[PDB]
């Protein structure tokens, strides 16, 4: 008999939540809310006191959730900045800044994990250390500077290479002792935390990006039918951006809509495509050949600047400067050559994005190869560069960390310089010198500057990939990256407001909200391979912890498991972790994923149909 | 090669002056609210 | 949270009936008061949120709407009593439907209501005509506009009624990958 | 205007192509074909040369394809047999025989591959061999039986063990020499062909099963049916099987339709009830516990009979007899327990399928474990056995192959005996002893036999999986299996026509038509895992088989690559074949399938809610 | 093979117009002749295949159709001429539609035609009543039959016409996981 | 071990006679086409 009462109460509870999204005036919402609340409180002969207290606890939990959400809404930064940028330019441009804030949040989470589980315990152990202490006795080698390094740290050359106080700090791999633990029993071994935190950070980053992509699909944009049957409707009912606040951007939108509608009327073979007989095809072939030549030139230049020696102001930073210059220059050359190619604007944008992505991947792997060769050469050299041996042995992990942090800092500096020159100084030139130049700088070449959203996204994802690659050797790398991100944000915002001009027409290569996160997962997958290979194959250094004098990088976990489950079962795991078993598992995953993709496909179509029937 | 000033190094002094200059210019630009590019209505008038 | 202009009950009721938090509601009230301090009271407790109204012109002068071709349509759609006025409750409804967290169905319903100039529950020929005129600043020729209207109808009108009911509009536009992005007003 | 002729030609050609499936009378189709051919003649306003020769080639190719299909249709066996079985019983029963014929075709393909690439070249080498030849000098150890084995070859004990002549034959792994090449310039190394043929056969079986499953799901079927609202329509418009020819099966279909409609209109949505609360659940729990006891008893019995010796008529075949008896007996006990569990018939059949599948998997892996333990014991015992150690040492691969062949042959013999016992003799006892028995042997236990399609499919898939596992050690295993399949086919059909009664109802466990192929895929994976582990971990017999002295099983192709390619390429291959490169891929796959599972769960929930809303 | 009964032209036309090979056509001719050797000639060169006919009773007595309750409906549907006899061309069409290789759409169309007793291209109330009472040998009571008919009709009654046209029938039965298995006659 | 060899092995002779018996019985079964189970009409007509 109580079933009807509980059912109607549950229905009214559901109405309470559903009221937030109803197409009703505020008076109707207020009346319905009051009536539903009165019905909820009015119910006589309620459930038993245990479940009554359960309902009370649920209401208190809902109130606490609302309170914590209200508290959290105060902690979202740059809402005003992003709103102003969106108003001046639009949703497409502000998408980059929203993505930047999200990446900053992910990096903040990574920093919190690294600090809580790795950096802070090591700092506490160092602080509790005393002169003459056993931990000091056994960590003086990798924690206390020799007098030569202490004297030379003040020199600018050491600061360039991070070989001064930075090397003997919690920033790099070598400083972390392999004897650091907490607890008389069930010890909290710091090297184990280091390894597990690196692995868990990789996995957690992958999980977070996947969760964001799933949330974006859940939002409703995934309901697209992958069809062009509604091109006119999608150009008419989404033809205006409601986020525009600047009149000039509004006029640009008007002109773009006129162009799009006229083209759509005249497209579909109404105006057949025609060009020069053979000139443009040969031009495209030659441009592609020259772009491949620029690719191989970039590879060779990275290799050549890798094999540069000395202590000069430039020989130490030659590789980072070269990589940054290539990254900040070659996309401009690609854009210029796109004019020669004369492709479809969307197709041209897709080609340029693919070319920049390929360039980034090639530069990344070439840097990996060059650092490998340099490490091998330095290892062979033994039997200022010599000062790096003061830490104890080569500490090639620390050398990789120093190189990667030099690359990151130089990327920041060169990005700031490029923003200052290409955007600001060019803007001033086009504004003032236009009275004298024969070419109309503003009108013909070069314009004041359009904010390349996709190129900036690619640069940010490349930076995040470098952070992922260097995270193992540089535990505090994301923290520094945080500062970089913040700086970039502000500068980019400034570069948007004071220097850039709204684009005449906006094209999206993907037209999907998860494309940036697709690039992010691609870069994460590419970056997780070299570090995994290093862990599985490369032997750790014999002096610098936390894996000092270990047979392998994973030997710590193996020793821990052996000490704790001497059972062959450990061997059974090893047994599992075997080439003859992981390949059947890989093909089973490939067979299951295929089936799964299809199922969702079909489910979506069916849903499609259900809705249609309604 | 830079040499060591009394209780200081020359590159350190250069870094200090550059940093204070950067801080000052950042502070100023946080209030200037400048806008370099011209609007199309401000551009088409160049014919005269 | 200062919590001075409104009561805790009013803020809780708004949070129940709106996607905004207390901070968002307070900021929206600040903007509404700044639009015309001479008639918006400094304190809004009781029935005053539903009675204090600004003329449509005073609301359209804000930057978030002055450049929008359909600002008049938005104001008329969200005006509960019409009569060329817009209260604070209607203000909150308007800027909640356009918020980021609004569901796709609600935004679709209100977009259909906006584009329905004549208010006859279906997007007719003339509604599409004037929408195209507003979207292209009347630059397109009459024949082009007629062709675009015919193409839109042929794509969407599956009932043969020469007009787009809300079901056809929902079905067509939910597959658009840009409606969520474009139909948005951050404030 | 020129393209108008091409358009008319293409339209007429597609009309000709689509005419085969038009809902038209024969006269209409013939007239339309004649008109379309006349227009294909009117095409004479066509450019000659390249286009004319292309048209001629297309016509010749389609004529050749039609001729090939006409020749092929004569080679499909058992069309009359399957037709008679389907007419007597129905589509569900005949589905097993169609699947049996398909599995026989797959096995014939595997046999052809093994013979052409491995068996026939080795036979040619043996035939071209002469006494006193260097090849004979080197293969005498593993090809010529010693005089003791010659004397003992004809004993029944050796025949039961597949020794003697069987061991010294192309049937087993050991007989194949490691020094057989058939290329003067570029060698066709028989061991390389052996290894790559086994790997390619595994991959090709996977590909064939996937292709058949895809062709059965899409591109020839509905590939739909994710909803439930069409229950009455599906039970009314598919309520009769048009393949029924026997009147009694028709009456059974009438009764089943009556029962289904009555359940739908009166029981499915009107009356849920319970009779003995907290009593039936106790019986369910007790039955499940007893089934787990049966599982552990089966595992223990397999282990014990593996440990049983005695070199008698039963000690040598004890394990095969035990496994076959468990396979043929335990499903009947499971059916009886499901009868005592008073479960829903569809759920009962699903539980029976799952239980038999689990039993097969457990018996499979227990057999593998017992085989490895016996091999280890025999190898340690080194420092009957005299015949086992004949081929230059303990050829454990040949021993494993002999055990698998014992399993296959004993499974065939026990299946024949079971069919003769519980179908033929049971039928005779129920028919002629009914009037003497205290209770009715035809309306009460045990009624006339019913063809258990699901259990027979499971048995067939188990046999195919055993073939897959034993294929590496027994090259001619499919060939013998072919005979077995053929025999089984006939016998099964015979039983169905002579002993079995059509089922009163067919509550098919799986709605999909690819369930049998899904089980085949599952068994293929579960069988390719152990052989892969053996290849990657086990060392081959020192003086036996195509590999012999070599360290690993894959070492032959590694040596080939190392000798025929530069060192850097092989080093790169070894670097890319490291565990550090595969593990991140596995982690990414696991996380993405978790995300896809969440997404599909959300989609299914949305579909359910939409269906409920109506 | 030999193929003396039909010219190569006739067999080629049948192959291009049906799903049967030469062997299948020859076997079907043998079955048709064995149904009544007197009326069916030994050779069917030329126009004979469309001329020779067998009464519906002479065709229903074959085992593949004897137990089917819709044998009369199949014979009437596939008969080109309504005088009550089925020719060899209609025989071939009937057993090609029911063959394994027939497409889903063709089988759906012919099943709809079979179940359409009155032949008005709509599966009405009486057609469903007759089909249900034939499927259950009239064992179900009148109220049960009416309930099943109502439940079937309210499924796929998109037009609200109280009947199922071919569009609704196709949309429903195409998703049945076992229609393509039951609607089959192997010969 | 059994008494094995009257020229050939005894198991060979018993296998041969079993094989010829099997061939004969399968030939007979192919040429017979028997049907053991009763139809439901036969089952229920004799229930009295
Ligand atoms: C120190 C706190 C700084 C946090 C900055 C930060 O992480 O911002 C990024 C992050 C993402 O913002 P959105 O783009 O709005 O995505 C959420 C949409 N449902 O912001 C937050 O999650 C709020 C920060 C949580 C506070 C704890
Ligand atoms: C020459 C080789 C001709 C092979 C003939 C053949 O394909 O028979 C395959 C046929 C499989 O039948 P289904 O694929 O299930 O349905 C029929 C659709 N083809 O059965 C066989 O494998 C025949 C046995 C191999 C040749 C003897
Ligand atoms: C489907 C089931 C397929 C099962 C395949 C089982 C894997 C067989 C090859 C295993 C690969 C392997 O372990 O060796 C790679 C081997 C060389 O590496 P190693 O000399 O072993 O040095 C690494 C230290 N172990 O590469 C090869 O030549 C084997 C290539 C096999 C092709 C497949
Ligand atoms: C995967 C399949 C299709 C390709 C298999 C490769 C086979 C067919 C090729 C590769 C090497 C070839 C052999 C190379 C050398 C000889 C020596 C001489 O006797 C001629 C034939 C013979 C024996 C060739 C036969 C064909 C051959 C075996
Ligand atoms: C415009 C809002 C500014 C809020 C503070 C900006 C700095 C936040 C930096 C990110 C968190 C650390
Ligand atoms: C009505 C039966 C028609 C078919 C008669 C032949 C039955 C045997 C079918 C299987 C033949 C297998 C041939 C290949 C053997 C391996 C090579
Ligand atoms: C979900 C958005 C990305 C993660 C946001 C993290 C906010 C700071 C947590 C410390
Ligand atoms: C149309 C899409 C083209 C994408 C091309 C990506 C690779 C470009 C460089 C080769
Ligand atoms: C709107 C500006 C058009 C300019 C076209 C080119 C003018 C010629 C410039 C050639 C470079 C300078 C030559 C010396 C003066
Ligand atoms: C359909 C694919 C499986 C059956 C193929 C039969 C081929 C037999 C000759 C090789
Ligand atoms: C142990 C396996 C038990 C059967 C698993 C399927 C149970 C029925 C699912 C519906
Ligand atoms: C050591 C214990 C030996 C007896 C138990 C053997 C269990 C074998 C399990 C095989 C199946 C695993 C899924
Ligand atoms: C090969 O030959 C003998 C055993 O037959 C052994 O001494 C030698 O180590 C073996 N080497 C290889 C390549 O396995
Ligand atoms: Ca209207
Ligand atoms: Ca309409
Ligand atoms: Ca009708
Ligand atoms: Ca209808």
């Amino acid at each position: 008999s109580k079933d009807r009462i509980l059912k109607k109460i549950q229905q009214k509870k559901e109405i309470i939540q559903k009221l937030r999204g109803q197409p009703w005036y505020m008076k109707r919402k207020r009346r319905t809310l009051k009536v539903a609340q009165k019905h909820l409180q009015q119910q006589e002969a309620k459930v038993s006191k245990a479940r009554l207290y359960k309902a009370e606890a649920g209401r208190r939990l809902t109130q606490a959730s609302r309170w914590l959400d209200n508290l959290k809404i105060y902690l979202i930064p740059w809402e005003a900045k992003i709103r102003k940028i969106e108003s001046h330019f639009g949703s497409v441009v502000s998408s980059y800044f929203t993505f930047h804030r999200w990446v900053l949040g992910v990096n903040i989470t990574i920093t919190f994990i690294m600090c809580m589980f790795v950096v802070i315990p090591e700092w506490l152990a160092d602080s509790r250390t005393q002169f003459g202490d056993d931990r000091y006795n056994k960590t003086k080698a990798i924690k206390v500077m020799p007098p030569a390094v202490r004297a030379r740290a003040d020199e600018l050359s050491t600061v360039w290479d991070f070989g001064g106080y930075f090397q003997y700090s919690l920033l790099f791999y070598g400083f972390y002792s392999k004897e650091t633990f907490f607890g008389e029993t069930i010890k909290y071994r710091v090297p184990v935390a280091y390894f597990f935190c690196n692995i868990f950070i990789l996995g957690f980053s992958l999980f977070i990006i996947l969760r964001k992509m799933a949330a974006n699909n859940r939002r409703g944009t995934l309901s697209s039918g992958k069809t062009q049957q509604y091109l006119f409707n999608w150009k008419a009912f989404t033809g205006w951006d409601y986020t525009i606040g600047n009149p000039e951007t509004a006029g640009n939108v008007y002109m773009a809509n006129v162009i799009k509608f006229r083209e759509a009327i005249n497209d579909d073979k109404q105006k057949p495509s025609d060009k020069h007989p053979w000139i443009r095809f040969v031009a495209r072939v030659l441009t592609n050949l020259f772009i491949c030549a620029m690719y191989v030139f970039s590879i060779w230049a990275i290799m050549q600047c890798g094999t540069l020696k000395g202590e000069h102001f430039f020989a130490q930073n030659a590789t980072a400067i070269t990589i940054s210059l290539i990254t900040l220059v070659f996309p401009n050359i690609f854009d210029l050559l796109g004019k020669i190619e004369k492709l479809h604007p969307r197709n041209a944008l897709r080609f340029q994005l693919g070319r920049v992505l390929v360039l980034y991947i090639l530069n990344y792997y070439t840097l990996i190869y060059s650092l490998m060769l340099q490490l091998e050469h330095l290892q062979k050299e033994k039997n200022r560069a010599s000062l790096r041996m003061s830490q104890g042995g080569l500490c090639w992990e620390t050398i990789i960390g120093q190189e990667i942090t030099k690359l990151v800092t130089m990327d920041l500096y060169m990005t700031v310089a490029s923003i200052f020159l290409i955007d600001f100084l060019r803007g001033l030139a086009c504004r003032y010198l236009n009275l004298y130049w024969p070419w109309d700088l503003e009108r013909t070449f070069p314009e004041y500057g359009e904010f390349k959203v996709a190129e900036n996204v690619l640069h940010l994802v490349n930076n995040q990939g470098m952070i992922w690659l260097g995270l193992f050797f540089v535990p505090l790398l994301p923290m520094l990256n945080n500062i970089k991100l913040i700086i970039l944000m502000y500068i980019r915002g400034w570069a948007a407001m004071t220097c850039n001009v709204p684009a005449s027409q906006i094209f999206r290569a993907s037209r999907s909200s998860n494309f940036f996160f697709a690039l992010l997962i691609l870069f994460l997958f590419l970056c997780t391979l070299p570090v995994g290979f290093v862990i599985a194959s490369k032997t750790p250094s014999k002096s610098c912890g936390p894996f000092g004098n270990q047979s392998f990088f994973y030997s710590v976990i193996t020793d821990v498991l052996h000490e704790n489950l001497d059972k062959t079962l450990v061997n059974g795991i090893k047994y599992s972790l075997s080439p003859g078993i992981i390949i059947p598992v890989l093909v089973l995953l490939s067979l299951v994923i295929y089936f799964l993709i299809a199922m969702v496909t079909g489910l979506s179509q069916a849903n499609q149909d259900l809705s249609f029937q309604l | 090669d830079q040499f060591v000033a009394p209780g200081l190094r020359l590159w350190m002094l250069i870094a200090l002056v550059g940093g204070v200059l950067l801080i000052m210019i950042v502070i100023v630009c946080c209030f200037m609210r400048i806008r370099i590019p011209r609007t199309k209505r401000q551009i088409d008038l160049i014919a005269a | 949270s200062k919590g001075g202009v409104f009561t805790r009950e009013q803020l809780d009721e708004y949070q129940d009936c709106t996607f905004f938090t207390r901070k968002d509601i307070i900021r929206l009230y600040k903007r509404f008061y700044a639009l015309n301090p001479h008639k918006v009271p400094t304190n809004m407790q009781g029935n005053r949120p539903a009675i204090t109204t600004l003329t449509f012109e005073e609301v359209e002068k804000m930057p978030e709407l002055k450049e929008n071709p359909f600002k008049r349509r938005i104001c008329e759609v969200f005006s509960e009593d019409g009569r060329g006025n817009l209260s604070f409750d209607d203000f909150l409804d308007m800027f909640s439907v356009f918020s980021e967290m609004a569901p796709l169905q609600l935004k679709l319903k209100y977009a259909f209501r906006i584009y329905d100039y004549d208010g006859d529950e279906l997007l007719g020929h003339d509604d599409l005509s004037k929408m195209i005129r507003s979207l292209t600043r009347d630059e397109l020729s009459d024949v082009e506009v007629e062709f675009i209207i015919e193409r839109i109808i042929e794509e969407a009108d599956l009932d043969g009624d020469s007009s787009i009911n809300f079901a056809e509009f929902e079905h067509v536009v939910s597959r658009s990958p840009d409606f969520i992005r474009t139909f948005h007003i951050r404030i």
